[PDB]
RNA sequence: UCAGUAACGGCGAGUGAACAGGGAAGAGCCCAGCGCCGAAUCCCCGCCCCGCGGCGGGGCGCGGGAAAUGUGGCGUACGGA
RNA sequence: CCCCGGCGCGCCGGGCCCGGGUCUUCCCGGAGUCGGGUUGCUUGGGAAUGCAGCCCAAAGCGGGUGGUAAACUCCAUCUAA
């Protein structure tokens, strides 16, 4: 094994932004959060905002 | 991903995908582009025709920026200015003609391929083509030169 | 051995290239070293500009780039003499000076003079003796409102003069551009031999007289 | 005055200067190969090359045998491809002046070589004079115009090819003629051209 | 006429107003001074001439000028330097003539 | 980045830069020479007082040397006196 | 709580006796070096990119460079040893 193996990958900026918007649009769905395992059976509302 | 590669289904077969009769020896044809004239002539003639020989004059100290000339075609000439300049010249009535400066966009020569919209223009450019200038006269317009 | 169809590609790997391999694993560990020493420098020069001495406005050679403008190395001693700044005191108020530059044109010489004025007017000078002001020195009301400017000083921005839409005259429509280009190109490619053929027409037609 | 000795030492084909250079070359051909001179033979050329007539400055005269560099190998037998069968007509890549400056910089290793110059030659010898500085005197230590030579960076300038005669042999310089020494030296250019930059992200 | 600036032709180029300055003091180099000339000739009169300029002079006396130029060119190098050395080697010769003429 | 480019090469195998441009950094200078100055300069030893663990500062010595075969100051191609 | 150092301010004993602008008169440079021939190596550098050995051997409105050898004439560009 050598040290000039390709370790790092580069991604398109518009695709990192597509992935961020897709990872935020999926955090406001009770099913997609209760399926990741979180125990949110008593959260009053999913987009939980505080003062 | 090695787990997706082809050497993961090739465990247990003796020749590892490479032949029982003719083994996978090291260089059974020479290294690189060897035998371009002797035993790889059918390939260097069926796929790289004209690869062998000289032609033309040399140019020792070539500098790639004396011959700089990026061109723009007439079809996308009207794309250099904003939209409220072509429609402002449409709605215009005093015959005024917008000045499209091309060397300001980054092209030196203007080639004339596409159609033009019927309105006058003043094309500032460094070099013009005969047809590019005729398609501009035939619509009414001026071909300014800029050194 | 070549396959059916592909490129004749020459790989430049016939030297012992594994010995001289240069890996960039310290690129993130040197970007922080440069930034750290750049803020140690922006703290060593306290109110002086962080980018450094002001650079002149400068066209580029090489017709590929001779329409953009750039930031040169220093202000030619001609432009410093026009602006009235001693060449040995300019370097002490953050004005860059290289003597190698010539000034063939004027449209750039006056642009760099106007640039020196625009800098020697924005310049807040602190008095050599703190406890005692001097003659050519910004007053303490400025000095207390004198900050350290970030980024380049008086940054250089390519501008284009906005020309409004004229109406085309029949002298503009009379101008055959392509013919004028092919004519100037011919009259330039043939100027020497034409002048020699006419020197022969004038060296022969004189012999007839004598 | 100094420009009179200067314009005089350019008519080497004259009578007076071919008599002087010949009695000088004869007398030099009788002394040792490397001996200290009492005073600079050419005081003008010595000033031009940096010789202040003050304590610490030393002049060594040294003679070197002219001719190329025969290859040090057995009888013939340079085992290799016919390309490198050359032994006789080969040339050395460092001038005989740099070899004079480094036989002085090695015979007297305490002193620092500044420059050298030509004082005569014949068919079998070339005579140079090397301007050695004593870097631990106080006329050189205290005088700040020349206390650069006393720093450890300038050890063996001529073994590292930093004198004038040496720098003339490394083909360095700015221009379209000196492209193969862009960077530090010929090997620091060669390294960057023969070095594969492998970024993290390729 | 409607003449425009052109990138090509006999007067090509963007149009600027060419200023004037005192020429750089570098270009001044090489020119003789009224003192360096005096040193050059005052040492020409001490040394004399080279064993090949004693021959070029005798070749310019019999006026074999072509051979006297091929000799200087072969002996010193470039044709420009040979021509420029011959011009002075004939000016000195006219001096050694306008001298003993009276 | 130019660039696997211009070019080299049984013009085969293969070899192979530079200019420009965008960046990191950014800083200039000094002699000889030519002149001007009463050598206006430097090193060393003896003594005084201090400083004294990177051997210096100041004062004395009809103390010794180096140096006119050229020391120091101004001055170097952007001109300078 | 110990030590080092920097950045600081006073005081002493020293230095240093100083600049720019316009005129006027003056002065200004690095040789067995460049360069040419020839030989060997090296270079992408190809009628020689660079370097080196041997021979010839300079000039000063001169010299070098302007990527094809040479002559003529112009211009650009720096000022080597
Ligand atoms: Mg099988
Ligand atoms: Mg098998
Ligand atoms: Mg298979
Ligand atoms: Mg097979
Ligand atoms: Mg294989
Ligand atoms: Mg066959
Ligand atoms: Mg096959
Ligand atoms: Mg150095
Ligand atoms: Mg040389
Ligand atoms: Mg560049
Ligand atoms: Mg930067
Ligand atoms: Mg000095
Ligand atoms: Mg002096
Ligand atoms: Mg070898
Ligand atoms: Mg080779």
């Amino acid at each position: 094994t050598k040290t000039w193996r390709r370790w790092h990958r580069r991604v398109n900026t518009t695709q990192k932004r597509y992935a961020i918007c897709s990872a935020l649009a999926a955090s406001a769905l009770p099913a997609l959060v209760m399926s990741k395992g979180h125990r949110i059976e008593e959260v009053p509302e999913l987009p939980l905002v505080v003062e | 991903p090695s787990r997706l590669r082809k050497t993961r289904k090739l465990r247990g077969h003796v020749s590892h995908g490479h032949g029982r009769i003719g083994k996978h020896r090291k260089h059974p044809g020479g290294r690189g582009n060897a035998g371009g004239m002797h035993h790889h002539r059918i390939n260097f003639d069926k796929y790289h025709p004209g690869y062998f020989g000289k032609v033309g004059m040399r140019h020792y100290h070539l500098k790639r920026n004396q011959s700089f000339c990026p061109t723009v075609n007439l079809d996308k000439l009207w794309t250099l200015v904003s939209e409220q300049t072509r429609v402002n010249a449409a709605k215009n009535k005093t015959g005024a003609a917008p000045i499209i400066d091309v060397v300001r966009s980054g092209y030196y020569k203007v080639l004339g391929k596409g159609k033009l919209p019927k309105q006058p223009v003043i094309v500032k450019a460094k070099f013009f083509s005969r047809r590019a200038e005729e398609k501009i006269k035939g619509v009414g317009g001026a071909c300014v030169l800029v050194a | 051995a070549p396959s059916r169809n592909g490129m004749i590609l020459k790989p430049h790997f016939h030297k012992d290239w594994q010995r001289r391999v240069a890996t960039w694993f310290n690129q993130p560990a040197r970007k922080i070293r440069r930034r750290k020493a750049r803020q140690a420098r922006a703290r060593r020069i306290a109110p002086r500009p962080a980018a450094g001495p002001i650079r002149p406005i400068v066209r580029c050679p090489t017709v590929r780039y001779h329409t953009k403008v750039r930031a040169g190395r220093g202000f030619s001693l001609e432009e410093l003499r026009v602006a009235g700044i001693h060449k040995k005191v300019a370097r002490t108020i953050g004005i860059s000076v290289d003597p190698r530059r010539r000034n063939k044109s004027t449209e750039s010489l006056q642009a760099n003079v106007q640039r020196l004025k625009e800098y020697r007017s924005k310049l807040v000078l602190f008095p050599r003796k703190p406890s005692a002001p001097k003659k050519g020195d910004s007053s303490a009301e400025e000095l207390k409102l004198a900050t350290q400017l970030t980024g380049p000083v008086m940054p250089i921005r390519n501008v284009f003069k906005k020309e409004k839409a004229r109406v085309i005259t029949e002298e503009e429509k009379n101008f055959k551009a392509f013919a004028s280009l092919r004519m100037a190109r011919a009259n330039a490619r043939l100027f020497g031999i034409r002048a020699k053929r006419a020197k022969e027409a004038a060296e022969q037609d004189v012999e007839k007289k004598k | 005055g100094y420009k009179y000795i200067q314009e005089l030492w350019r008519k080497k084909q004259s009578d007076v200067m071919r008599f002087l250079l010949r009695v000088r070359c004869w007398q030099y051909r009788q002394l040792s190969a490397l001996h200290r001179a009492p005073r600079p033979t050419r005081p003008d050329k010595a000033r031009r090359l940096g010789y202040k007539a003050k304590q610490g400055y030393v002049i060594y005269r040294i003679r070197v045998r002219r001719g190329g560099r025969k290859r040090p190998v057995p009888k013939g037998a340079t085992y290799g491809k016919p390309v490198h069968h050359g032994v006789n007509q080969l040339k050395f890549a460092r001038s005989l002046q740099s070899v004079a400056e480094e036989r002085a910089g090695r015979h007297c290793g305490a002193l620092r070589v500044l420059n050298s110059y030509w004082v005569g030659e014949d068919s079998t010898y070339k005579f140079f004079e090397v301007i050695l500085i004593d870097p631990f005197h106080k006329a050189i230590r205290r005088n700040p115009d020349t206390q650069w030579i006393t720093k450890p960076v300038h050890k063996h300038r001529e073994m590292r090819g930093l004198t004038s005669a040496g720098r003339k042999s490394r083909g360095l310089g700015k221009g379209h003629k000196f492209h193969h020494t862009i960077g530090g030296s010929r090997r620091a250019a060669w390294r960057r051209r023969n070095t594969l930059q492998l970024h993290r992200y390729r | 006429a409607l003449r425009y600036p052109m990138a090509v032709g006999l007067n090509k180029g963007h149009k600027v107003t060419k200023n004037v300055s005192k020429p750089r003091h570098s270009r001044r180099r090489g020119r003789l001074t009224k003192h360096t000339k005096f040193v050059r000739d005052m040492i020409r009169e001490v040394c004399g001439f080279a064993p090949y300029e004693r021959r070029a002079m005798e070749l310019l006396k019999v006026s074999k000028d072509k051979r006297a130029l091929k000799f200087i060119k072969k002996r010193v190098g470039t044709h420009i330097r040979a021509k420029r050395k011959r011009e002075e080697l004939s000016s000195v010769l006219a001096a050694m003539r306008k001298a003993a003429a009276k």
